[PDB]
C-alpha cells in the first residue's frame, strides 16, 4: 500500500510538484514503502548558495565573543593590543536565512543525500543497527535525523544516536544548514516535512510586524 | 532549468567548498609594511490616503467592502503608516483618482476634501469626520496593548477651540455638525456637482451605512468606559454607579 | 458584589478589530479589467520556455531604478525559465522602439534583467500582450 | 549524540516577592499588577473592581477633567465671545479706512 | 633560535558533541514561532548580550550596568581611561 502525500498548499499551476521516494527504518530493506510530493518552490527553488555560504558565516560568527585584553604602557603601574571582551555578534534579515535554508534543502534532495521516513522508530535501540543500516542504504558517513518535537521522539533512537558520534539526533526546531552541511546525508521524518514545510512557506506574503510575534 | 541537471551530476557540497560571492568583500590596507607605513507642532500632521489607493484597496479587496471603513482596519490592512513617535495628529483624504474611483462605501476620516466628499456621496457614499485624540488615537490603532496593561476604555476626548470651528461646520460633516444642516447640505453638494442625489434611507443597508458611535465613544462596537475580558474572549461592563457618575462627569 | 458584568454576545466586534497576518488573494471580478485597472496574469499561461510570476502583491515585477544619479534603469525579477529566450525577446521588442538594440546587463544568478532608460510602460504593455 | 532539549520561555504569571531586596521596584508596583492581570486574565486573579479608580482617585480625576479640559458649552462661549472681537476689530478697520 | 625538540602530537576531534551540537537551535525565532528570539541565546558580559558598540560605548554600557556592583579602584581606573577615550574620539 503506497503512502501517498501531496503539498497541503496550493502549489503553483506553471510549476510542476517535486516528488521524492518515502522509506521507513524498520527493518534493513524497507527502503521504498511510499511516494510523497514536495513543494516546487521550497525543494525546487534557485541554487543560490552565496546565501548558504553568507548564513553559514554568521552562524558561526554571531555567537563568537573575544575577552582578549592587555595593558598598555599608560595602564601600566602594549602599543596595539586586544582591548576587553569584544563580540561580533549580527543579524542577518531572517527573510533570507528562510531563503538559504530552503535553498539547502533543494541541494541535499538534488545531490541524493536526503532521505524522507515516515518515522524514527526503530525495531531495536542497538547503536549497531542504526549504522548497518546506513551502510545497507549507501547512506553517508554522517548521518542527521530530525524528529518534529524532542518530547516525543523515540528512546530507541536515542540510544542509538546517542553513543554515535558521527550520527547526530535533533529536533525540527534545532534544524540548521551548518548540521546539514556538516552531516553528509539528511533523514527527515514525514511530519517534520510538513512542519518545515509550513514555516518555510508561511514566509511568504510577510507582513511587517507592526507588534512582536509574542 | 539545465542548471539542476548540473547539481545532481556535481559531487556532494562540503563545508569548505563554501566561498564568499564575487566582490562581496573589498580589500584593506594593512600597517605591517611600508604599503602603510610612512604616511508646527500645533498644526496636525495629517496623514494622507488616495482614493486611487482606495480604489486599490477595494479593488484587491484588502478591506472588506460590506464593513464601514474604519481607520482601525486600515492600520490591520497595513494601508498607511502612523509613527507615535513621529507625533502624527491626523488622517485627511485625497482627491487623486477623480475620475477613476468609482464606488460607494461608509467612512470616517479625521479630514475630508469638500471635492472628495461630493464625488464618493455621488457614487452614494457616506463620509464624515471624528476627533480622535493624538495619544488616544494611538491607543486605537493598538488596542491590544493597553489590554495587557489592565487599562479600561477612556472616553474619547474632544478638539481644541481652534479646531471646534471644523468639526462644527455642517459642510465639513463633523460629527460636532448640526445634524438638521445635513439634509439641505447634501442637496447643496449635490446641487454643485448637479448629480441626482441619492438618498440614503432608500439603501437597503442605510442603518448599517449610517450607524456612528458617540463623541465620547472611541468605539463604534464599544462604548466608553467599558473592559474586555482578553482572556476569556469576553467584553466586561462595569456595574458601578459611582463609575457611571465618573463617565458622565 | 462584583463590579462587572461579563457578556459574550458582543466580543464579535473585538473579533473583527483582530489584524490579519496574511495577504489576501485579489477578490474575483465580473469584468476585467478592474475599475483601477488592474489585470490579473491571463488565462491560459502563455506556453513559452521562459514563465514570468507576479510579486507577493500580484504586481508585475517591474521596478524603475535610478544610480549614479544619472543612470535610469528598469529591472525585471521574477524570471523563470530559459533567460536567454526572454532577452532575445526583449531585446527584439525594445530594438524598434529605442531605434537599436537595448543596452542591457543579465544577471543569470539573481535571475533578473537590467536595461538602462526607463521603458515600464511600453514593457508593461507588451508583457500583458504576452499574458503573463 | 543526542541534542539536549530545546530551550522553552517559562508561561504563565509569575509573581515577585515583595519582600526580596534585590526585586526591582518597578516590578512590584500597581501598572506591574495590572499588567499580570492583562497578560493571564482571571488565571491573574487580580481583582477587577481594584483596576478601576478608587474613589479618592475618582475625585482627584474630576480635578483635571475641570481643571484642564473644558466643556463643549464653554467652547461654544469662548467661540461666540471671540466672534464677537472679531467681528469689533472688523467694523474697527472699515470705519479706521 | 629555534627549537631543537619535536612538539606532542596532538590529533583533534571534529565529532565531538560541542562540535557536533555547534549551532543547534540557531532557528529558534524563526522555527519556534517567535516566541524566543536569537538574540536571547546570547551568552556573555550582561551589559553587551544581543548588543554591539565600539570600545567607548562598550565601555560605558559596562559602568551603567555594574557601576553600582564595581569595585572602587576599578570605576576609578574606568573613569580615567573613559576620559582619555573620550577626548581622543571626539577632539581628534
Amino acid at each position: 500500500d503506497p503512502v501517498l502525500r501531496k503539498c497541503e498548499l496550493r502549489i503553483p499551476v506553471h510549476r510542476r510538484p517535486v516528488q521524492a521516494w518515502v522509506e521507513s527504518l524498520r527493518g534493513f530493506e524497507q527502503e521504498r514503502i511510499g511516494l510523497a510530493e514536495l513543494h516546487p518552490d521550497v525543494f525546487a527553488t534557485a541554487p543560490r548558495l552565496d546565501i548558504v555560504h553568507q548564513v553559514a558565516i554568521w552562524q558561526r560568527n554571531f555567537r563568537r565573543i573575544s575577552y582578549a585584553n592587555t595593558k598598555t604602557r599608560a595602564e601600566v603601574s602594549v602599543a596595539h593590543g586586544p582591548r576587553g571582551p569584544t563580540s561580533y555578534y549580527y543579524m542577518l534579515p531572517m527573510k533570507v536565512r528562510a531563503l538559504g535554508l530552503k535553498v539547502a534543502l533543494t541541494v541535499k534532495l538534488m545531490q541524493d543525500d536526503l532521505h524522507i521516513v515516515d518515522s524514527l522508530e526503530l525495531p531495536t535501540a542497538d547503536p549497531q543497527y542504526l549504522t548497518e543500516l546506513a551502510q545497507y542504504r549507501h547512506w553517508g558517513s554522517s548521518v542527521l535525523l530530525v524528529d518534529l518535537t524532542h518530547e516525543e521522539m523515540p528512546k530507541n533512537v536515542v540510544a542509538a544516536t546517542s553513543g554515535l558520534n558521527s550520527f547526530n539526533l535533533i529536533p525540527a526546531v534545532g534544524l540548521n544548514v551548518y548540521s546539514m552541511l556538516k552531516h553528509q546525508t539528511l533523514v527527515l521524518t514525514l511530519p517534520s516535512v510538513a512542519f518545515l514545510e509550513d514555516k518555510l512557506l508561511w514566509q511568504d506574503s510577510r507582513y511587517t510586524p507592526l507588534y512582536p510575534f509574542r | 532549468g539545465t542548471s539542476l541537471d548540473l547539481l545532481r551530476s556535481l559531487p556532494r557540497v562540503s563545508l569548505a567548498n563554501l566561498k564568499p560571492s564575487p566582490n562581496s568583500r573589498k580589500r584593506e590596507r594593512r600597517p605591517r609594511d611600508r604599503r602603510r607605513g610612512r604616511k508646527h507642532s500645533f498644526r496636525h500632521q495629517y496623514q494622507p490616503l488616495s482614493l486611487r489607493r482606495l480604489q486599490y484597496l477595494i479593488d484587491l479587496g484588502r478591506v472588506d467592502p460590506t464593513q464601514p471603513i474604519d481607520l482601525t482596519q486600515l492600520v490591520n490592512g497595513r494601508g498607511v503608516t502612523i509613527q507615535p513617535l513621529k507625533r502624527d495628529y491626523g488622517v485627511q483624504l485625497v482627491e487623486e483618482g477623480a475620475d477613476t474611483f468609482q464606488a460607494k462605501i461608509n467612512i470616517e476620516v479625521q479630514l475630508a476634501s469638500e471635492l472628495a466628499i461630493a464625488a464618493i456621496e455621488k457614487n452614494g457614499g457616506v463620509v464624515t469626520t471624528a476627533f480622535y485624540d493624538p495619544r488616544s488615537l494611538e491607543i486605537l490603532c493598538k488596542p491590544i496593548p493597553f489590554f495587557l496593561r489592565g487599562q479600561p476604555i477612556p472616553k474619547r476626548m474632544l478638539p481644541p477651540e481652534s479646531l471646534v470651528p471644523y468639526y462644527t461646520d455642517a459642510k465639513n460633516r463633523g460629527y460636532l455638525a448640526d445634524p438638521a444642516k445635513f439634509p439641505e447640505a447634501r442637496l447643496e453638494l449635490a446641487m454643485k456637482f448637479g448629480y441626482v442625489l441619492p438618498d440614503i434611507t432608500k439603501d437597503e443597508l442605510f442603518r448599517m451605512l449610517s450607524a456612528r458611535k458617540d463623541p465620547r465613544q472611541i468605539f463604534f462596537g464599544l462604548a466608553p468606559g467599558w473592559v474586555v475580558n482578553m482572556a476569556d474572549k469576553k467584553i466586561l461592563k462595569p456595574t458601578d454607579e459611582n463609575l457611571l457618575k465618573y463617565y458622565s462627569s | 458584589n462584583p463590579g462587572f458584568v461579563e457578556s459574550v454576545d458582543e466580543y464579535q466586534f473585538v473579533e473583527r478589530l483582530l489584524p490579519p497576518t496574511k495577504i489576501p488573494e485579489p477578490p474575483k471580478h465580473k469584468h476585467y479589467p478592474t475599475p483601477s485597472g488592474w489585470q490579473p496574469p491571463r488565462d491560459p499561461l502563455p506556453s513559452l520556455p521562459y514563465f514570468v510570476r507576479r510579486s507577493r502583491m500580484h504586481n508585475i515585477p517591474v521596478y524603475k531604478e535610478i544610480t549614479h544619479g544619472n543612470r535610469q534603469m528598469t529591472l525585471i525579477r521574477k524570471v523563470e525559465g530559459d533567460i536567454w529566450a526572454l532577452q532575445k525577446d526583449v531585446e527584439e521588442f525594445l530594438s524598434p522602439l529605442l531605434g537599436k538594440t537595448p543596452i542591457t546587463q543579465v544577471n543569470e544568478v539573481t535571475g533578473t534583467l537590467r536595461i538602462k532608460g526607463y521603458f515600464d510602460e511600453q514593457l508593461k504593455a507588451w508583457l500583458l500582450e504576452k499574458g503573463f | 549524540y543526542r541534542a539536549p532539549p530545546p530551550p522553552r520561555r517559562r508561561p504563565g504569571p509569575h509573581s515577585p516577592d515583595p519582600e526580596n531586596l534585590l526585586t526591582p521596584r518597578w516590578q512590584l508596583t500597581p501598572r506591574y499588577v495590572a499588567k499580570q492581570f492583562g497578560r493571564h486574565g482571571a488565571i491573574s486573579g487580580v481583582p477587577p473592581a481594584s483596576l478601576w479608580p478608587t474613589p479618592e482617585q475618582l475625585r482627584e480625576l474630576e480635578a483635571e477633567e475641570q481643571e484642564w479640559y473644558p466643556s463643549l458649552a464653554t467652547m461654544q462661549e469662548s467661540l461666540r465671545l471671540q466672534q464677537q472681537a472679531l467681528e469689533a476689530r472688523r467694523q474697527a478697520r472699515e470705519q479706521r479706512i | 633560535f629555534v627549537r631543537l625538540t619535536l612538539p606532542p602530537p596532538k590529533v583533534v576531534d571534529r565529532w565531538n558533541e560541542k562540535r557536533a551540537l555547534f549551532g543547534v537551535y540557531d532557528n529558534i525565532g524563526i522555527l519556534g514561532n517567535f516566541e524566543k528570539h536569537p538574540k536571547e541565546l546570547i551568552k556573555g558580559p550582561v551589559w553587551l548580550r544581543g548588543w554591539r558598540g565600539n570600545e567607548l560605548q562598550r565601555c560605558v554600557r559596562k559602568k551603567k550596568f555594574v557601576g553600582n556592583r564595581m569595585f572602587i579602584e576599578d570605576l576609578h581606573n574606568l573613569n580615567k581611561r573613559i576620559s582619555y577615550l573620550y577626548k581622543h574620539f571626539n577632539r581628534h
